[PDB]
RNA sequence: UUUGCUCCACACAAUAUAGAUGGAUACGAAUAAGGCGUCCUUGUGGCGUCGCUGAACCAUAGCAGGCUAGCAACGGUGCACUUGGCGGAAAGGCCUUGGGUGCUUGCUGGCGAAUUGCAAUGUCAUUUUGCGUGGGGAUAAAUCAUUUGUAUACGACUUAGAUGUACAACGGGGUAUUGUAAGCAGUAGAGUAGCCUUGUUGUUACGAUCUGCUGAGAUUAAGCCUUUGUUGUCUGAUUUGU
RNA sequence: GUGAACAGCCUCUAGUUGAUAGAAUAAUGUAGAUAAGGGAAGUCGGCAAAAUAGAUCCGUAACUUCGGGAUAAGGAUUGGC
């Protein structure tokens, strides 16, 4: 089956982009966390939240946080059924620093 | 095991360490035990 | 994936074949020496014989080999069985025991054959491969993809993945690098300028820097080591048979 | 703004963000860097590279057509408050 979700995940980004070409880290990252948001819940069709690509591109293409802390709801998939039935949506969580934060399941209501 | 019976003195000389290198690869070690590397710092804003 | 698959029998339709047509018949060794037989003192021994080629030995008669009746042997031989053994150089073969069964040209009889017409044209050998039956049998994997990085231009290589002593994502601990974070505090600080009750420590502003909390904080696998924590994941694709 | 500055670097107004794109990071490359000790032994030849460099103060040879040579050479200094 596939049930609807919705959990708070913090992203490694350093190990990621370790040794990438400077004008490409920040698009890499882009690319790296949709991955991301597929390897936890195989949605395949991710979309990201703008506030989310300003959060990533906060300090230019060469200096992505080490570290994201990231919402990330699975979802019902409406119209015309592209393919899967089922999105990933992603957005930043709003926190002072995402050390230390383990996974956390979101209880939604 | 050889091939061949080897009388190279440099192959009969029997040996006997004195000391084994202990430290860290992973960067330039300093201290062989966990023991030493307290002894000789004193203790931290963790422990305790 | 729906068909299947495997061994043995005998049964058809193909298909191929460096070339069946009585038998590939097992010492070793020397050659100015030997084989065989025989005896022995088992030896560089004694006696006898042989070669001068396989122009041998073995087998061979029966409608491409039929049907039929007997004697004499107790043998020969083919087949399917069976008792022992031996053979690893590629042994996949060899000897041996016990019956059973067909044939026996060792010998003596009774039949058959034509007209395929005076040669053409005639015995069918063994490979594979597909189908058919009746029986016995056995009931997996490789690739794509995903993943590791002891590997790598791409292919290739090496790992991992079905409920685990699993795997991943994070968190923790250890390891390392740098050199003491932000914030707060100081009768620390060259001094200058304000204002007051004008100083047994007078306050207020401005002030690099200094000191304390602070070997602190930041980073640490991305090809570092590790884990009683948290959360998540765990049957998509394709291909293969003697 | 820095600064001697219409330099270089950063910005405002205005204008662009347009030059096929994705995945990897073998060799050999093109362009950019760095090397222990030695210091031209390389090479036709220091080619290429490296080193020097602003400013203030001090200092300054042969020669000379007396104008030069001359930023000769050689030195000290430079932030913040
Ligand atoms: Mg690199
Ligand atoms: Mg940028
Ligand atoms: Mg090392
Ligand atoms: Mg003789
Ligand atoms: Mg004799
Ligand atoms: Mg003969
Ligand atoms: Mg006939
Ligand atoms: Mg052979
Ligand atoms: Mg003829
Ligand atoms: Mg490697
Ligand atoms: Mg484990
Ligand atoms: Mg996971
Ligand atoms: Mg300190
Ligand atoms: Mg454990
Ligand atoms: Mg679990
Ligand atoms: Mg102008
Ligand atoms: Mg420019
Ligand atoms: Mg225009
Ligand atoms: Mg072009
Ligand atoms: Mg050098
Ligand atoms: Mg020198
Ligand atoms: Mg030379
Ligand atoms: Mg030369
Ligand atoms: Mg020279
Ligand atoms: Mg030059
Ligand atoms: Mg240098
Ligand atoms: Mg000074």
């Amino acid at each position: 089956l596939k049930d609807v979700v919705t959990r708070e995940y913090t992203i490694n980004l350093h190990k990621r982009l370790h040794g990438v070409s400077f004008k490409k880290r920040a698009p890499r990252a882009v690319k790296e966390i949709k991955k991301f948001a597929k390897l936890h819940m195989g949605t395949d069709d991710v979309r990201l939240a703008p506030e989310l690509n300003q959060a990533i591109w906060k300090r230019g293409v060469k200096g992505v946080e080490y570290r994201l802390r990231l919402r990330i709801s699975r979802k019902r998939n409406e119209e015309e059924d592209a393919k899967n039935p089922l999105f990933s949506y992603v957005e930043p969580v709003l926190v002072a620093s995402a050390k230390g934060l383990q996974t956390v399941v979101v209880e939604e209501d | 095991k050889s091939l061949y019976t080897n009388t190279s003195r440099k192959a009969l000389e029997e040996v006997s360490l004195k000391w084994i290198d202990t430290a860290s690869k992973f960067g330039k070690g300093r201290f062989q035990t966990p023991a030493e590397k307290h002894a000789f710092m004193g203790t931290l804003k963790k422990d305790l």
